[PDB]
């Protein structure tokens, strides 16, 4: 984990999808 | 000259892209006169002709490739003459191999423009046979090279007029139901995009 580390792009896209998945389950108007 | 409304093009979501299932860059190209799109074509008219259009393409290609092999062999005999007339007199073989490398370059470039024309015509055919509207063309050459041969089969344009014609030539309840179905069945981010 210290030679490979952690990217940024993938994490951004992932938390994005996660946000729009926790927002569609209840109510989706996030902006 | 017709023109569109930025409010429904630039602001996210771009309503036009969503209505038509596009990306903006494509559309900012089609409206600011960069790429071309296909307003409509005929699928049943292009059905009973694919065979003979292949026939004409293939006869043209056999023609040019017969000329291509003729190029190869004729340049090769000229090269043999060049060597035989370069050695009969009193010169080293260093200069002979240099001039023969030049002649090799010659035959190479001949066969090269040859095969370049091959690949061009072949990709052109492969683009004709694979035609559905809303396709972009960043080329301006492929497009013209299709407008001269069979252009009258399909219909093309660019600008506000292209999107206009298209919108007119676009079923809506079919898309709406297919979208309801992609949402029902599909899942993931794809579900969200269809939503």
């Amino acid at each position: 984990v210290d030679l490979l580390g952690r990217n940024k792009a993938a994490d951004e896209a992932a938390e994005r999808e996660r946000r729009e998945e926790e927002a569609y389950a209840a109510g989706v108007l996030d902006l | 000259a017709p023109v569109t409304h930025i409010w429904y093009f630039k602001g996210v979501p771009s309503r036009l892209g969503y209505l038509l299932d596009l990306a903006p860059k494509d559309l900012e190209k089609i409206i600011y006169f960069a790429a071309y799109v296909i307003t409509s074509v005929d699928d049943e008219m292009r059905h009973n002709e694919l065979s003979t259009l292949e026939a004409e393409m293939a006869v043209e290609k056999k023609a040019v490739e017969d000329q291509r092999d003729a190029d190869l062999e004729a340049r090769a005999q000229k090269l043999e003459a060049d060597l035989a007339e370069l050695e009969a007199e009193g010169a080293k073989s260093d200069v002979r191999r240099k001039v023969r490398d030049s002649g090799e370059r010659e035959m190479r470039q001949l066969r090269d423009r040859a095969q370049r024309e091959l690949d061009r015509l072949d990709e052109i055919w492969n683009t004709f046979t694979k035609l559905a509207p809303k396709q972009l063309i960043v080329d301006e050459v492929l497009y013209r090279e299709l407008q001269d041969r069979y252009g009258e089969y399909f219909t093309g344009a660019m600008g506000a007029e292209s999107i206009k014609k298209l919108i007119e030539n676009f079923d809506i309840d079919a898309e709406a139901e297919s979208l309801r179905e992609v949402i029902r069945s599909g899942k993931g981010q794809k579900k969200l995009r269809a939503l």
